[PDB]
């Protein structure tokens, strides 16, 4: 460990247009190994990483029915909280959870989650001692009632601290996969003259996994240059993610300025300068 | 494997 | 509480004219899911463009990433066009091979 097994759940009405858009989509250690989408040309779980093709036939229908049950509760709770929310039956709105257990190197649930959105906006969350739970607001109070009377906080502290984690251990096993994968960082500084005098130094980071970095410019050492250019890490569209810090500094004084980019797939942090030629 | 919704 | 998306437009690998590559336009931070995405070529729709499957972010917010191949070269411009309920009109973001 640690490692994690979450499921991110999308239910959105477009009234009008037919039944709610509802979708499944499972990550072992954030990576999606598993979908299911109401609107694929056959509505079915389906593997999203190689590992999970061993899984047999009933698994596979199984978790469907699931999900088939789980969207017909969705379609009840879309309507639910049009009541809730005093909302229209003409509006599209969304409901997104997020569940799942993170799992510390023992073994052992470091946390559980079920959280639940509506139209983008926090509604209701099982608390850390997944004993009680906190309401966003007045409509969520009524959920947060029924829930209470219903005994939910104890069924899902028994999903997240017993099946959650078991099945974690056996997707592990499944995909070859007690190591956290990881991709170091690739480095380098671009040179960009500027009108007077000037020149961009754009410190880039390529082919890493996963997404989490940091990239800092220094003067001398120890320097916490506060005025950079930074994009948001991007995708590059083969799996691997990117990013980029640049800082303006005067012509000639460029190899005063280091780089450095930290990361977990890293030894140890890397420094770099632009090179001359 | 996902949990059983429950209801709001 | 609706979020308009961030947009990147940028090349898999650093731009080399002649060298065939691969365009994204990076679409992200939005709610809610519905969008609209097209990669253009001189001012016109690129046709062999693919997505990823929607996701979604901790923040509760969509992503997504819309690419097709492209060879590069000194006067081709490229540029992404992205609609959403958020926009009064779509938001068209250039490539700029250097970002």
């Amino acid at each position: 460990g640690p490692h994690s097994l979450r499921y991110f759940v999308t239910a959105v009405s477009r009234p009008g247009l037919g039944e709610p858009r509802y979708m499944e989509v499972g990550y072992v250690d954030d990576t999606e190994f598993v979908r299911f989408d109401s609107d694929a040309e056959n509505p079915r779980y389906e593997p999203r990483a190689r590992w999970m093709e061993q899984e047999g036939p009933e698994y596979w229908e199984r978790e469907t029915q699931k999900a088939k049950g789980n969207e017909q509760s969705f379609r009840v709770d879309l309507r639910t909280l049009l009541g809730y929310y005093n909302q229209s039956k003409g509006g599209s709105h969304t409901i997104q959870v997020i569940s799942g257990c993170e799992v510390g190197s023992d073994g052992r649930l470091l946390r559980g989650y079920q959280q639940y959105a509506y139209d983008g906006r926090d509604y209701i969350a099982l608390n850390e001692d997944l004993k009680t739970w906190t309401a966003a607001d007045m409509a969520a109070l009524i959920t947060k009632h029924k829930w209470e009377q219903a005994g939910e906080a104890e069924r899902l502290r028994a999903y997240l601290e017993g099946t959650c984690v078991e099945w974690l251990r056996r997707y592990l096993k499944n995909g070859n996969a007690t190591l956290l994968r990881t991709d170091s960082p690739k480095a380098h500084v671009t040179h960009h003259s500027r009108p007077e005098d000037k020149v961009t130094l754009r410190c880039w980071a390529l082919g890493f996994y996963p997404a989490d970095i940091t990239l800092t410019w220094q003067l001398n050492g120890e320097e916490l240059i506060q005025d950079m250019e930074l994009v948001e890490t991007r995708p590059a569209g083969d799996g691997t993610f990117q990013k980029w810090a640049s800082v303006v500094v005067p012509l000639g004084k460029e190899q005063y300025y280091t780089c450095h980019v930290y990361h977990q797939g890293l030894p140890e942090p890397l420094t770099l300068r632009w090179e001359p030629c | 494997a996902i949990v059983n919704y429950a209801n709001l | 509480i609706q979020r308009t998306p961030k947009i990147q437009v940028y090349s898999r690998h650093p731009a080399e004219n002649g060298k065939s590559n691969f365009l994204n336009c990076y679409v992200s931070g939005f709610h809610p899911s519905d969008i609209e995405v097209d990669l253009l070529k001189n001012g016109e729709r690129i046709e062999k463009v693919e997505h990823s499957d929607l996701s979604f972010s901790k923040d509760w917010s969509f992503y997504l990433l819309y690419y097709t191949e492209f060879t590069p070269t000194e006067k081709d411009e490229y540029a992404c066009r992205v609609n959403h309920v958020t926009l009064s009109q779509p938001k068209i973001v250039k490539w700029d091979r250097d970002m």
